[PDB]
RNA sequence: GUGUAAAGUUCCUUCGACGAGUCGAGUUGUUUGGGAAUGCAGCUCUAAGUGGGUGGUAAAUUCCAUCUAAAGCUAAAUAUUG
RNA sequence: UGACCUCAAAUCAGGUAGGACUACCCGCUGAACUUAAGCAUAUCAAUAAGCGGAGGAAAAGAAACCAACAGGGAUUGCCUCAGUAGCGGCGAGUGAAGCGGCAAAAGCUCAAAUUUGAAAUCUGGCGUCUUUGGCGUCCGAGUUGUAAUUUGAAGAAGGUAUCU
């Protein structure tokens, strides 16, 4: 079935008849909504950009993706959050070239 | 300080342990008063049973997979199957657990049958119910009336079917496959791009 | 100190051994007399009386 | 509001719905949450914002 | 509602607008007393999140707390002990400045119950907090089924016992394997683990 | 009982059995395992070899439930058969109908192959078997069924 | 009893707001069984929206499982040289 | 001449806090003797003394949990795990948790939603009654948000078949 039926190897365990589960509503926590997107775009218009966000955009403008990634990781702290930050800055530039 | 052929001991008594010695002289008194509390609680709510009905669940881990024990509450799906709202179910002696889900069908079916057995014996009083009818009932023990029972282990006689490959060989092959799955996948993949890029 | 050992564990089967041995001894007249009972005017042991 | 409530009590006593006796109000919408919701639903026609909040 | 906009804007603390507002408000708060009464929350949305309601009996106090660590208050730095205990500088207080702010405000307004607190501003020397307090003798609190709980005497100076959010954070009251020593109180767990439990029939 | 101890017999004799020269003192030699490498080395070397040092790799957060696998040998495998049907099973068993022994339901992890079996087909259910144990089972006409 | 009330129960569609100087990161100190760092605290940096946390060896790449933090209340089983 | 905001005063109307006790409880702060046959890390000990805060219990508590299973399911305690994984001049020492058996079992509340065809909410004064309060009325609070509705286990707005 979904288990190998023996006590060792890949996908080990006892076979059972899987029952379909309706996903919990709490699992939808990270989902975005129309309300939060609309509000977040308005606040971005009002707030502007942080000093480090402005500096990042210039590095991306100067073809310094490797430079921009290191600054973002120094600022934000982790590599995963830096990768997302550098991207939304690339989208910001892409939406200001027109 | 170290003499003769003796085991080396770990006696953790270098703190002020004599200030934290708890002697259970009150074990018998606690037993008696626990029984008195139990009696008072039972007599307050009679003939309604003192225990809520509990489900039956599989014990977690590889060591306790075999055993089956009493759970905390019937899942919302199990109560859905017997048509009892959880808010209502809490009021008629059926325990509810919003946290548990049913990935399998065996536990779900066992708990559904348990709920049906309970619901069959349930008699719900009302305003029209009089003192004589209520008096004709006895306070049962729900846990003993619906005990958690281990499924019967396999016994008896069966036909013998001998596969060609031994069980030991099967286990050895499963171990080897699991051990080298990643390296074989990496090798096969890189060979795939090697033979799909230079053959373009 | 109060954490001196006060109670003693006895194996349950050994305790039952002793109970059975004492019950058996209750039917020996020499043992009942040695124990100190005035059983010289009881005809036989054990002494069994009707359920009334 | 008390006078309108008395009139609507008389109307509901005589068996009308208390909606058919009083005309629909046309008033100034105030309150920050209420007015923001009105703006987001494109229902407001004019907004006046204080300069000293 | 505007609370969503307020909540999202307060997260842009390095924007020009919020930087300007923080400059102005930091100066203004630094001019007033260390503890003073605020007529209204300077962050109404944040106050709503923490349980504040615009009712009579809810009070807001702004307080100013000094930043940095805790120098060991020994005369001339002499500790009279073993060299592992000779440290005087680079020592840290085990409660956050948020807890200190709540405790001092609760001491000043002794007839109120500290409900919660939040961060409002910051400079080099001070952190600024706003503390939400409740009057338990006001009838609008005593007749409110959603806040009657704080009238019970077990909540006397809950901030002095670490029962506020900041205090429970500093006590390590959380679930899981990362909080094994402090799930049910550090000292209670220690006492449980350092107790010799002897029964009548010793095993 | 204090009355059977030698303290009651040492009454009247000066040193209480501790000697006049040695003079029973507080802690000559140190407390606990003091000096295990200096003046108690001659004891630790003689009676507890291997005491000092590290061997092997650490195992952070070792959960012993993973390593649960109680053994049962083949000479004891027929005890898991129901006692009252053992004699009947031992006589009529054949490849068409052999007793089934679920070792897992009795709390065993691995079947090992020590001993000899009755010359009777059996169907053994185990999580694990050794190589020799399964050879012996098939030699009497049985089989091993792997379960999980 | 003001029950043309409230509450629940089936299915469909569209939605479904969910807590920021916080999470997280570095460093310092203390603490822990927690060991390339268990918690706590100071300082500096400082988020996101299927995002975030955890999965006891640091890092990158790819998955999986499991919860939903930064707001709050709650008896009993437990302690008790007053 | 008036509102508003902020800040005051009053022997203003009515309230509230402090202090005592110490066995248990919640925090902070914090040693050294001692052990290591010396001693500095360590140990004693996250203890004593010191400070702050309670109750009849307190705390914790309805998962940003444990797991890796065929999965369990708030918190607490016991038995066990276990003198174990681990930590440690890897020396002296120290040292938990998951599972399992049991005792007791109980679950929930806000913020974030436009009532918008009507601030529907609340303190106080005054009057009255049958007074742990009810009713009426007048100021006041409150739109920088008091009620009703929802809390992720969901739920909302429409539509739906009737039932309970």
């Amino acid at each position: 079935m979904a288990k190998s039926g023996i006590a060792a190897g890949v996908n080990k365990g006892r076979k059972t008849t899987a029952k379909e589960v309706a996903p919990k509503i709490s699992y939808r926590k990270g989902a975005s909504s129309q309300r939060t997107v609309f509000v977040r775009s308005i606040v971005k218009e009002v707030a502007g950009l942080a000093p480090y966000e402005r500096r990042l955009i210039e590095l991306i403008r100067n073809a310094g993706e490797k430079r921009a990634k290191k600054l973002a990781k120094k600022r934000l702290g982790t590599h995963k959050r830096a990768l997302r930050k550098v991207e939304e800055m690339t989208q910001v530039i892409a939406e200001s070239r027109r | 300080a170290i003499s003769k052929n003796l085991p080396l001991l770990n006696n953790h008594f270098r703190k002020h342990w004599q200030e934290r010695v708890r002697v259970h002289f009150d074990q018998a008194g606690k037993k008696a008063s626990r029984r008195q509390s139990r009696l008072r609680k039972a007599a307050k709510i009679a003939p309604r049973p003192i225990d809520a009905l509990r489900p039956v669940v599989r014990a977690p881990t590889v060591k306790y997979n075999r055993k089956v024990r009493a759970g905390r509450g019937f899942t919302l799906a199990e109560l859905k199957a017997v048509g009892i709202a959880p808010k209502y179910a809490r009021t008629i002696g059926i325990s509810v657990d919003h946290r548990r889900q049913n990935k399998s069908q065996e536990t779900f079916d066992a708990n559904v049958a348990r709920l049906q057995e309970y619901k069959s014996k349930l008699v719900i009083f009302d305003k029209k119910t009089k003192a004589s009818e209520v008096a004709s009932f006895e306070q049962v023990d729900v846990s003993a009336t619906f005990p958690v029972e281990q499924p019967a282990p396999e016994s008896g006689l069966r036909a013998v079917e001998v596969p060609e490959q031994t069980a030991y060989r099967t286990l050895r092959l499963a171990r080897n496959e699991k051990k080298y799955k990643g390296i074989r996948e990496k090798r096969a993949k890189e060979k795939a791009e090697a033979e799909a890029e230079k053959a373009k | 100190k109060t954490w001196r050992r006060w109670n003693v564990k006895v194996n349950h089967n050994e305790k039952r051994y002793a109970t059975a041995s004492a019950i058996a001894a209750s039917a020996v007249t020499s043992l009942v007399l040695a124990r100190g009972h005035r059983v010289e005017q009881v005809k036989e042991l054990p002494l069994v009386v009707s359920n009334e | 509001k008390k006078e309108r409530l008395t009139k609507e009590a008389a109307a509901i006593a005589e068996g009308k719905t208390a909606k058919d006796v009083s005309p629909k109000p046309v008033v100034v919408k105030y309150g920050l949450n209420h007015v923001v919701s009105l703006i987001e639903n494109k229902k407001a026609k004019l907004v006046l914002i204080a300069n000293d909040v | 509602g505007a609370y969503k906009y307020l909540e999202e804007l307060q997260r842009k603390k390095q924007s020009d607008v919020m930087r300007f507002l923080y400059r102005v408000r930091c100066w203004e708060y630094r001019q007033k007393n260390v503890i003073h009464r605020a007529s209204r929350p300077s962050r109404p949305d944040k106050a709503r999140r923490l349980g504040y309601k615009a009712k009579q009996g809810f009070v807001i106090y702004r307080i100013r707390v000094r930043r940095g660590g805790r120098k060991r208050p020994v005369p001339k730095g002499a500790t009279y002990g073993k060299p592992t205990n000779q440290g005087v500088n680079q020592l840290k207080y085990q409660k956050s400045l948020r807890s200190t702010a709540e405790e001092r405000v609760g001491r000043r307004a002794s007839n109120l119950r500290v409900l919660n607190s939040y961060w409002v501003n910051q400079d080099s020397t001070y952190k600024y907090f706003e503390v939400i307090l409740v009057d338990p003798s006001h009838k609008a609190i005593r007749r409110d089924a959603r806040y009657n709980w704080i009238v019970n005497p077990v909540h006397k100076h809950r901030e002095a016992r670490g029962l506020t959010s900041a205090g429970k954070k500093s006590r390590g009251i959380n679930k899981g394997h990362l909080f094994n020593k402090t799930k049910a109180g550090r000292r209670h767990t220690w006492k449980k683990h350092n107790t010799l439990s002897l029964w009548r029939y010793r095993s | 009982p204090t009355r059977l101890t030698k303290t009651r017999k040492h009454r009247g004799n000066v040193s209480a059995g501790k000697g006049r020269i040695g003079k029973h003192r507080k802690h000559p030699g140190g407390r606990g395992k003091a000096g295990g490498q200096h003046h108690h080395r001659t004891n630790l070397d003689k009676y507890h070899p291997g005491y000092f040092g590290k061997v092997g790799m650490r195992y952070f957060h070792k959960q012993q439930n993973h390593f649960w696998r109680p053994e049962i040998n083949l000479d004891k495998l027929w005890t898991l058969v129901d006692s009252e049907k053992k004699d009947e099973y031992l006589s009529k068993s054949s490849a068409s109908a052999a007793p089934v022994i679920d070792t897992l339901a009795h709390g065993y992890g691995k079947v090992l192959g020590k001993g000899r079996l009755p010359e009777v087909p059996v169907i053994v259910k185990a999580r694990f078997v050794s190589k020799l144990a399964e050879e012996k089972i098939r030699a009497v006409g049985g089989v091993v069924e792997l379960v999980a």
